[PDB]
RNA sequence: UGCUGACAUGAGUAACGAAAAAAAGGUAUAAACCUUUUCACCUAAAACAUAAGGUUUAACUAUAAAAGUACGGCCCCUAAUUAAAUUAAAUAUAAAUAUAUUUAAGAUGGGAUAAUCUAUAUUAAUAUUUAUCUUAAAAUAUAUAAUUAUAUUAUAUAUUAUAUAUUUAUAUAAUAUAAACUAAUAAAGAUCAGGAAAAUUAAUGUAUACCGUAAUGUAGACCGACUCAGGUAUGUAAGUAGAGAAUAUGAAGGUGAAUUAGAUAAUUAAAGGGAAGGAACUCGGCAAAGAUAGCUCAUAAGUUAGUCAAUAAAGAGUAAUAAGAACAAAGUUGUACAACUGUUUACU
RNA sequence: AUAUAUUUAUUAAUAUAUUAUCUAUAUUAGUUUAUAUUUUAAUUAUUAUCAUAGUAGAU
């Protein structure tokens, strides 16, 4: 009668009227899932009508989009997936090195746009400061990387 | 190699202005075209709805919840098993749901920090 | 065999009308990687597009790949007439071709630069390029009305793309037109489902 | 070229010019001198062309009298062999030709 | 920071060494620790284990 | 080709400061600057003074920046939208500390 | 011809010859693996 | 120079503090050949297919309740 | 020539690893970083795509987006091959183990459909190399029931007009460029005889997994202890020239560098030129020098008959007459020895 | 062609300044060239770099 993605649409489009899932739902029934997601900051490549998460590294496409559904509410109708690379690093030379870890970021379309609220003013929030904890990372450089007569010399 | 005893190749053979066909596009773009500046693409047109679902991995729409903003320490606890062990199946459903979406909220946050 | 397909080469509105596969239309096409913007008569496209697009490729403005996923549609937009239509794409093209070599110091000039004098970008994403088209195409539609019922419309990927519809959009010429601002339904994969999508909306103005 | 002056070869006109039949031939696994220790056990022998060993019957049971219905070359057997076709069975099998 | 550290385990057996490090070269350990840290954040007392 | 002993303290040193020729020598040409009362070199300009008149020249024969309109005219909402921020590489900030690795001229003293 | 650029690696190769499952799949190499542990290494095979 | 700070010739390298490293230390999804394949615990789902596709078998899928 | 450590001396010496720089401004801070402009070098590359490799080196943490058609992997299947696997008694063996057979592994290879987009699922049955010549045919002059003439010669496309269906459908004839190069085709030459292995309709499905994706890749981002003139796979690779990817240039692109500035003694390297000589040098013409088309003719003695000799040498015409790019092109003969083309001491 | 000036009446025109000499489509796969098509897409003075100082004659 009609060919494969256009019966796909028009099941997604059915789901999306009856206010059911817009996609087929698995049988593999997780009750008590403990996996989390981290809503990012959108990127200057994504729209607003994108929204994207660090999510588990052994999270599937389909499950971040049930994921979705089930606890949020929202409906993600197309989802790309970027599992980064892990860089070496190492506390120090002595230390041994290791990669960092492998960090899956899924990147999610939504038919309503999402700006995120404007990052608050140093004076306003405590934590949301970055000036402090350089300044002590500063001061640590300094006075271990300090040798011989830098010692004297003042501080930055 | 070319030579002082190279002779110069004969031209092309031309089509003759008769045999020729005339090409099937003769209208091409407009000479008048002019290289505007771009026209950068604004939130005005956006309804960002105030009840996006996206809202629910923050708290109260902050980017960041302050030491005031956040629960204290002392005001707050985690549950007793024997408190849990008499909740109904469902309702023990509900508070692990609510407590992995308060887990991601402060993951976000966590992260961000 | 038959080599040659629709898009194998550049069609005029004969050919169209011959054929009639879509209505008179153009399609934008974004590209998720770098940013830039692809023009085309069909909702699909190939190398030999590319090429006539990127045919001045350096590191600001790299010649992109073809792979399909990273390509996205930006735009559809609809015209009264396949002439119109095949006038509009031309137009664009020649557009292109003004700001890659011809009077290219002067789009530079008119581009946003971050410190250290470059074209803004983030990673390899610049995003001026996408706005040049919207201008771009704005320039083109205008061009071809001056030139010259269906009243003609420009379905967006997105409302936000716009850059203001009143400072942009608002002509006297489009209104006398009817331009009427329409967006994709997005009930759906709009990035997967894409191409079921375009043939929707062909089906709908016809 | 005065590596061709001494290449004498003869000639057979009536040989087969064509490839041999491919359910009669089998692929020619090459051990090149080594055998399963992995160590050179007949010295001297090593890699040429890829040829296929041809099944040639040499016990010729069957019975009966069948026509040849061509002559080839085998790369391996210095002979020749003959494809002969059961004249009444209908079958195809090699036999050295005399 | 720029890390990605505090969303996994990374280098376990790394972590795990420098965590617990030997008590008889404590002071060593400190020693630097005490130098990196300002007057105003720094403490005499003895930071126990738990 | 290769020394033959450990050369003493003493060979090594009358053959460094011994000569005059590898001794430093006083700079005893140094004069006034005219317009502005200060040490100089004699036959040389001064300084101070010809990099103030460079710098006036900058501000006088100055080429106007060039702001896009479209960019100007954002809001910061759409523009924080458009171009978000973004960490720097610890080269990018090695770099933009340039009080760190870049030498501004010294101003000498003043002549009696 | 230059030497000192006998190592010309290749990730594949590398993990048939010296990976792990390689030392574990031979007695030979099982034999190795318990010698390192022995020692007290912390890799015992690529 | 390859960083301007840095005028003359430190035991500093290109990139990086070490060039050397444990070698010996578990593959990612990132490196070895093109046939190199990993993995991430993430698609036990459906089938491959004879020709090189992919059946999802939606009994096994995960739905999260 | 004890070991470890510290520190001396040589010594502020040699060296800063093929190189094109200038300016102006960032920035009254810049030989060394960014920007603009000029100049230059690479261009069958110092370019653009990539493979492999790797301290992520990236246009970076707000990060390298894939149902599939010029996406790969994964997956299906195998090659070479591998395997505490396999088969009262599989065979053999101080033990280890080995062998043979099965079985499972093994890509560098094979693998469905598709822009007028495409559908893989479950079930029922039942191809070594190499060539594209000839000839013939169709065609424009001749001349116009000729001979010459030289080109055309299998494929792919739009157009027009039909023609058949009713404005698609497809057939049909109609016009329509040189050179490459490419893919499917056909027919075809030799001896060196040219891999493996994985049904059909029909019915019913198909809410599209995971993984690579940056940049680097003739290199400062791999191998060489170094940001090492070494090593490192593939396709592209402006034009104009030409036989050509040779050689010149070089549109675009990308560079101009972890040493500069002066100075240019003796002296060394790398070049250019050289009067009268003309191998007098010297172990020895070592090195350097030497090319009177590269095309088309023409080409001896000898001889195993193979223009082997031979790209012969000389000579000739096309070009050139004072000369006025690069690049290919470097004489002849006797003797010893080895027939030849090859191989060998990676580093004398 | 844009921007001044301006004969003049927006616009012709007048003047200089700048800027430009492309581009698009045939011709049966791709590429390049050739010609028609498209378009405003120009035909002499004099330079420069490169080609070993490009080579050569002098100096």
């Amino acid at each position: 009668d009609i060919n494969v993605s256009e019966k796909i649409y028009k099941w997604t489009k059915a789901g999306i009227e009856q206010g059911k899932e817009h996609f087929k739902v698995g049988g593999n029934k997780v009750y008590f899932p403990k996996a989390r997601i981290i809503l990012l900051r959108p990127n200057a490549k994504h729209t607003p009508y994108q929204a994207k998460f660090i999510v588990p590294k052994s999270f599937n496409k389909l499950d971040l989009r049930d994921y979705l559904y089930h606890i949020y509410g929202l409906r993600a109708m197309n989802i790309t997936t970027q599992l980064l690379h892990g860089k070496f690093n190492r506390m120090n030379l002595q230390t041994t090195r290791f990669r960092e870890p492998q960090i899956k970021k899924m990147t999610i379309e939504m038919e309503e746009p999402f700006i995120w609220p404007e990052e608050p003013r140093p004076d306003e929030n405590s934590f949301w400061d970055s000036t402090t904890p350089d300044n002590m990372e500063k001061y640590r450089e300094e006075r271990l990387n300090c040798l011989g007569s830098d010692a004297n010399k003042p501080g930055t | 190699a070319r030579t002082k005893f190279t002779k110069p190749k004969p031209k092309q053979p031309v089509l003759p202005k008769d045999k020729i066909r005339p090409p099937t596009q003769l209208t091409h773009h407009s000479n008048n075209l002019r290289i505007t500046e771009p026209i950068p693409p604004t939130t005005s047109n956006l309804r960002c709805p105030d009840d996006h679902p996206l809202w629910q991995f923050f708290s109260n729409k902050k980017f960041i919840r302050s030491a005031d903003d956040l629960p204290p320490s002392s005001h707050i606890r985690p549950w007793s098993i024997p408190e849990l062990r008499h909740k109904s199946f469902n309702d023990l459903h509900s508070l692990w749901y609510n407590c992995l979406r308060e887990q991601n909220v402060l993951a976000r946050e966590n992260h961000l920090l | 065999m038959k080599v040659n397909h629709s898009i194998s080469r550049f069609r005029p509105a004969s050919w169209f009308e011959k054929t009639k596969i879509i209505p008179p239309q153009v399609y934008i096409f974004r590209n998720l990687e770098y940013g830039q913007v692809l023009y085309s008569q069909f909702p699909n496209f190939s190398q030999t597009q590319v090429d006539k697009l990127f045919v001045r490729p350096n590191w600001s403005n790299r010649k992109p790949s073809l792979r399909r996923d990273i390509w996205k549609c930006m735009c559809v937009v609809n015209l009264q007439n396949y002439k119109q239509s095949v006038h509009l794409y031309q137009n664009l093209c020649r557009l292109r071709y003004l700001r890659d070599v011809a009077q290219r110091k002067e789009s530079d000039k008119l581009r946003k630069k971050d410190s250290n004098g470059h074209v803004w970008y983030s990673g390899q994403y610049r995003p001026t390029y996408c706005q040049e088209a919207v201008a771009d195409l704005r320039e083109s539609l205008l061009k071809v009305f001056e030139n010259a019922a269906k009243k003609p419309s420009i379905y967006w990927e997105d409302p936000w793309r716009m850059g203001d519809k009143d400072k942009h959009w608002n002509y006297d010429v489009f209104n006398a037109l009817g331009l009427e601002h329409k967006l994709i339904q997005r009930v759906g994969n709009i990035a997967r489902e894409e191409s079921v999508i375009l043939k929707e909306l062909a089906k709908l103005e016809s | 070229s005065p590596g061709l002056r001494w290449y004498r070869s003869p000639i057979y006109p009536y040989l087969y010019k064509g490839r041999p039949v491919r359910a009669l031939t089998v692929v020619r696994k090459k051990h090149g001198g080594r055998n399963n220790s992995g160590k050179i056990t007949v010295r001297h022998q090593g890699g040429g062309h890829r040829n296929r060993t041809r099944l040639i019957d040499f016990n010729r049971w069957e019975g009966g009298a069948q026509t040849v219905q061509r002559i080839e070359y085998d790369p391996g057997r210095s002979s020749h062999i003959a494809l002969l076709k059961h004249n009444t069975t209908g079958e195809l099998s090699y036999i050295i030709a005399c | 920071s720029g890390s990605y550290q505090h969303l996994s385990n990374v280098g376990s057996r790394v972590m795990k060494r420098l965590g617990n490090r030997p008590k008889n070269f404590l002071p060593h350990s400190e020693k630097f620790i005490k130098k990196s840290t300002p007057e105003f954040m720094k403490s005499d007392l003895k930071e126990v284990d738990e | 080709a290769v020394p033959k002993k450990k050369v003493s303290h003493q060979k090594k040193r009358q053959k460094l400061y011994g000569p005059g020729k590898k001794q430093l020598k006083m700079i005893h040409h140094l004069n006034k600057c005219p317009s502005c009362g200060h040490y100089k070199r004699a036959n040389t300009l001064c300084m101070y003074c010809v990099g103030q008149i460079s710098h006036i020249w900058k501000t006088h024969t100055a080429k106007e920046e060039i702001k896009p309109r479209q960019e100007e005219e954002l809001s910061e909402l759409d523009q924080r939208v458009l171009y978000p921020g973004r960490r720097d590489t610890k080269y990018t900030k090695d770099l933009k500390d340039k009080d760190n690795y870049l030498e501004r001229r010294v101003r000498t003293l003043k002549k009696d | 011809k230059s030497r000192g650029n006998t190592y010309q690696p290749s990730t594949l190769k590398r993990k048939r010859t010296f990976g792990f499952l390689a030392r574990a799949k031979s007695k030979q190499g099982s034999k190795i693996l318990k010698r390192r542990k022995l020692k007290g290494r912390w890799f015992l095979s690529h | 120079l390859t960083r301007p700070w840095k005028k003359y010739r430190d035991g500093e390298l290109f990139y990086g503090l070490s060039k050397v490293g444990n070698k010996r230390v578990p593959l990612t999804t990132k490196q070895g050949n093109k046939t190199m394949y990993k993995g991430t615990r993430a698609s036990g789902i459906g089938r491959h297919t004879k020709f090189g596709g992919y059946v999802i078998n939606w009994k096994k899928v995960r739905t999260y309740v």
